[PDB]
């Protein structure tokens, strides 16, 4: 009966790690996913921003 | 519910956009003051998508029309349904963009963008489940080319996880004498790629062939080449806007139509231009393309096609059987069940029964070759490129629209190419 | 006790509930209201009903049942519906925006903003049982929420409820009504990380139940309503050794000790007598030696798929209706001596029976004959892998060249899961194999 309950608990265990890790790295992921792509729209607003600066700097 | 916020941008968006509300605003049964006189609740079943319902009971497009010369908005609103829009929806500019991209993108449309995005949000902010946005533009012009992609990518910063479709018209010489037009077009493109879900390219140098050669009319007006474009727009979203089997929002339609996400340029279809094995084979034919490109000499990734009117949806899904087992070849083999079909009761206005078609076909990339074709020539001559880099703009973004447009060509041909094994 | 706690997931899962729980009112004689005249004992009871039915003091019989999905429309009908008084609003939960027949977003993304309220609720009827026996999982294998959300909650009942029995009854996508091409891959996504988690799964092959409505009810082109109550029947059968009490009724924990030999290997083969229309089954009486054979005849079977090229490892006959033992052991008599019936060597090769006395009940306006008698047989076939291999093969096709992976990426998972998900497949696929081979 003790190895019984040691195997529910075990079972209980380890599935409830297994999921915890997988929400965190789905959140690492899903996150580092959604910054590169602001990042992209970001480095376009420097470089809107030497478009207009540049045709400043032609009169 | 799950609402879409529409805008419209430049000469051509507004145009195509205007005929748009009165087709859909026909079907739903709502006068241009705005009061549902239909006879069916399955007018109203899905009337969020694209209606604030106001005051007094009348229901107000959510749309935001868009221009950087207020000539344009004044016909809408003097137009038919012009007093149905929301008056304070009209963002016009007065220097407007003179068929420049520079113009649109960096320097006049970066000025007025801001208050465009303020019409956004407020519009935005009162749905109850944003689904996403849809623009009407052209690639030739200056507004809606140049400034609706710059709006895009501003949206695309504030709603980042918002689908993005847009109803984008491809220049051809055969409508618009206009000479720098392929200048423009692949400044477009090279931001379509990467900041749209689903682009609908609504090319004029079909829409010119089709009113030219099978509807015979010779010297055809803009107004003849909307009215097909008018009958594909209301085709694409009569199942958002009406109760069928299926259910499905503007997200879960992109992701069983888009394998790679580069790839969401489609060519749309349209029939008649009837009994439902001519219907199917009407509109898989090749001159029913809103787009100037052949399906045979490609191969479909996937499709979707909506039929309408009552009609025997045994026989629908008979015949889309036949098409499929007698154009296998044209069907990538490593997409099982890539076509889709749906229909709904309700026809359009005069049709009994009617087919729309949306093509994810590796085709296209004959599209892609035209534009880059009359680009490259006028690129290496450096004709009219001082109207952009007197804007402040750089001889290495357009070498990168090129490059990044002839990547996009040959990743078409990269899965044309490719087989199971 | 003994109570059974039933979890519709999705738009499937939901709509096959409201045609189960109907059926359910209709053969307890359990009206919309929730009023059941019969009973005379109020607000309480220990009768076979209560293992599905909890009672309120008022008298109202309400399932034991939470009906769950990431958008409203489909829950919404059942809260407006015919039967909107027999549920307490807490059961009937919906959030905004749903999975887009993405496994991520039913699982991760949508999926965990909504799961400790569904738990919630659940442990919500639990604590009103005094012995709760386990849950009965009703989702598809192809919506964003049916596998997504599904696979997530039952591994949250697995840690909250331990080895608490888990059924599922899956929808197995087929063509003829999927809105999605994405299917294979959260069919595969969802399997994988469910198997550990489910004791038994009860699989539905839509084209199976398609052609059935089309050969057998001369339905031209089915609905998903024509569909679900085919279901229902099926699931009915099923489920009706818990819900009524009998002499012969055998109980369906004692059938699974038979269906499931190691367990991986628990997904039986449902196949389901007379389907027949009112027109048909006008002055013909189906025998039971006629309602049973027509469980050997594969065009019958829930999933398509030959048994006859393949070894059985379990056969389980529950009759409902008119029938009695003789009659029984005289139809398996004459099958058993005409039929492709190959046991594994490692098995007994007796069928199983179990009868209910309660007649088959029919919706009014269905497309079903009202019949003296019905079967339904249960078998762990090795055939049943056919449908994996159908399956493992479309997701092989898109996975090759990565189609929609990134819809997938984009939501945080990883190809990493993709390929474990896929490699744990190819597993079962040979274990299926390996039970079939004799032994040493
Ligand atoms: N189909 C169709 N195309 C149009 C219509 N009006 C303009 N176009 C197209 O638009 C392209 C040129 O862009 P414009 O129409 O000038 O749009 P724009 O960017 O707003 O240009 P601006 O007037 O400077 O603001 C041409 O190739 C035309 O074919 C129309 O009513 N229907
Ligand atoms: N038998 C049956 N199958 C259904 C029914 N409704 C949907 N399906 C199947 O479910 C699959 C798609 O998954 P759905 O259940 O519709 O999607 P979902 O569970 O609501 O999850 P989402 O993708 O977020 O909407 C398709 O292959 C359909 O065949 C139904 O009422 N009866
Ligand atoms: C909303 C919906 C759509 C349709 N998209 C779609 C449909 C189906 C599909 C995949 N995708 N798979 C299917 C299977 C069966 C039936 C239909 C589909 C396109 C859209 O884009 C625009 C952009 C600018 C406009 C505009 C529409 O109208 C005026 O301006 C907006
Ligand atoms: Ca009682
Ligand atoms: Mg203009
Ligand atoms: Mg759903």
């Amino acid at each position: 009966i003790q190895k019984a309950i040691e195997e529910n608990n075990n079972f209980i265990k380890m599935a409830k790690e297994k999921l915890a890790q997988k929400m965190e790295s789905n959140k690492e992921n899903r996150e580092a996913h959604l910054a590169a792509m602001l990042e992209r729209l970001q480095e376009k607003d420097k470089h809107a921003e030497e478009v207009r600066k540049n045709k400043e700097l032609k009169e | 519910m799950r609402e879409i916020v529409h805008i419209q941008a430049g000469q051509c968006g507004n145009q195509i956009g205007a005929k748009f509300w009165e087709v859909i605003s026909d079907e739903h049964g709502i006068d241009p003051t705005g009061s549902y006189h239909g006879d069916s609740d399955l007018q109203l079943e899905r009337i969020n998508v694209y209606y604030n319902e106001a005051a007094g009971n009348k229901y107000v497009p959510r749309a935001i029309l868009v221009d950087l010369e207020p000539g344009t908005m004044d016909s809408v609103r003097s137009g038919p349904f012009g007093q149905i829009f929301r008056p304070d929806n009209f963002v016009f500019g007065q220097s407007g963009a003179g068929n420049n991209w520079a113009k649109g993108h960096y320097t006049e449309g970066a000025e007025l963008v801001d208050s465009v995005l303020d019409v956004v949000r407020k519009e935005s902010e009162s749905c109850d489940c944003l689904q996403g946005f849809q623009l009407t533009h052209s690639l030739g012009g200056g507004t809606g080319s140049g400034m609706g992609t710059l709006l895009i990518s501003k949206i695309r910063e504030e709603y980042p996880d918002r689908i993005m479709n847009t109803f984008s018209v491809v220049p051809s010489p055969k409508v618009s004498d206009t000479v720098v037009e392929p200048y423009n077009a692949t400044l477009s493109v090279h931001q379509l790629v990467e900041n749209t879900d689903e682009t609908y390219c609504i090319d004029n140098e079909a829409l010119y062939d089709i009113c030219f050669r099978t509807l015979k009319l010779t010297t055809p007006t803009y107004g003849d080449l909307n009215h097909l474009v008018s009958a594909t727009m209301s085709g694409v979203t009569t199942c958002l806007r009406f109760p069928g089997q299926l259910n499905a929002d503007l997200r879960k339609l992109a992701v069983n139509m888009v394998p790679f996400p580069r790839l969401h340029f489609f060519m749309p279809g349209f029939a008649p231009l009837l009994t439902v094995p001519e219907l199917t084979q009407q509109m898989f034919d090749a001159k029913n393309m809103m787009a100037a490109c052949d399906p045979r000499h490609g191969r479909y990734l996937t499709v979707a096609a909506v039929f309408r009117g009552r009609m025997s949806m045994k026989e629908v899904d008979e015949q889309m059987l036949n098409v499929q087992n007698k154009n296998s070849s044209y069907f990538v083999e490593w997409i099982p069940n890539n076509v889709k079909t749906a229909v709904c009761d309700i026809p359009p206005r005069g049709l009994k029964m009617s087919a729309t078609f949306i093509g994810n076909s590796t085709a296209i990339q004959e599209l892609f070759k035209r534009i880059s074709e009359q680009f490259t020539a006028m690129f290496r001559r450096k004709a009219f490129l001082h109207w952009y880099t007197g804007e402040g703009m750089d001889e290495m973004e357009f070498t990168e629209a090129e490059s990044n447009m002839n990547d996009l060509v040959s990743e078409y041909q990269q899965y044309q190419d490719a087989t199971a094994d | 006790m003994r109570e059974c706690i039933s979890i519709h997931v999705g738009q499937a899962g939901v709509q096959i509930g409201n045609a189960c729980w109907e059926l359910y009112c209709l053969e307890h004689g359990i009206q919309p209201d929730g009023q059941m005249p019969s009973d005379k004992t109020i607000g309480g009871g220990d009768d076979s009903f209560n293992t599905f039915f909890s009672e309120t003091g008022a008298g109202k019989h309400v399932p034991r049942a939470v009906f769950v999905d990431l958008e409203p429309t489909v829950i919404d009908e059942v809260r407006t519906g015919t039967y909107r008084q027999l549920f307490h609003p807490e059961q009937l939960i919906t959030g905004k925006e749903d999975a887009a027949n993405n496994y991520a977003r039913g699982h991760y993304t949508i999926g965990k903003e909504i799961i400790d309220l569904v738990l919630d609720r659940i442990r919500k009827l639990a604590d009103q049982c005094t012995g709760l026996q386990g849950f009965l999982v009703f989702h598809s294998f192809g919506g964003g929420t049916g596998s997504g959300f599904t696979s997530l909650l039952m591994e949250r009942l697995s840690v909250d409820y331990g080895k608490k029995s888990k059924l599922e009854f899956s929808i197995y996508p087929a063509p003829q009504v999927s809105t999605a091409v994405v299917e294979p891959y959260n069919s595969i996504l969802t399997t994988h990380t469910t198997l550990e988690h489910s004791d038994c799964a009860f699989m539905v092959d839509n084209e199976a139940i398609y052609d059935i409505c089309r050969r057998n009810l001369d339905i031209e082109r089915p609905t998903y309503t024509n569909l679900n109550r085919l279901i229902s029947q099926i699931v009915s059968s099923i489920t009706a050794s818990l819900r009524f009490d009998g002499a012969l009724n055998v109980d369906l924990t004692e059938f699974q000790t038979n269906l499931v030999p190691y367990p991986r290997i628990h997904f039986p083969l449902a196949t389901y007598a007379p389907v027949i229309s009112a027109e048909k089954a006008y002055h013909e009486q189906l025998s039971v030696a006629e309602i049973t054979n027509a469980c050997f005849e594969p065009a019958n079977q829930m999933v398509k798929c030959d048994p006859r090229h393949g070894k059985y490892m379990a056969c389980c006959l529950l009759y409902r209706g008119d029938v009695v033992p003789k009659d029984v052991n005289a139809a398996i008599a004459t099958i058993k001596t005409k039929r492709s019936i190959q046991f594994v060597d490692w098995c007994p090769t007796g069928f199983k029976v179990g009868i209910n006395y309660q007649p088959p009940t029919v919706v009014p306006g269905g497309d079903l004959a009202k019949v003296q008698r019905a079967v339904c047989m249960l078998s762990n076939t090795t055939a049943i892998a056919e449908a994996w291999a159908r399956l493992d093969h479309k997701f092989d096709l898109m996975y090759a060249k990565r189609a929609f992976v990134h819809w997938y990426v984009g939501e945080g998972m990883e190809e990493g899961e993709f390929s474990e998900a896929r490699e744990d497949m190819a597993a079962l696929e040979k274990d299926y194999e390996e039970v079939g081979v004799d032994s040493v």
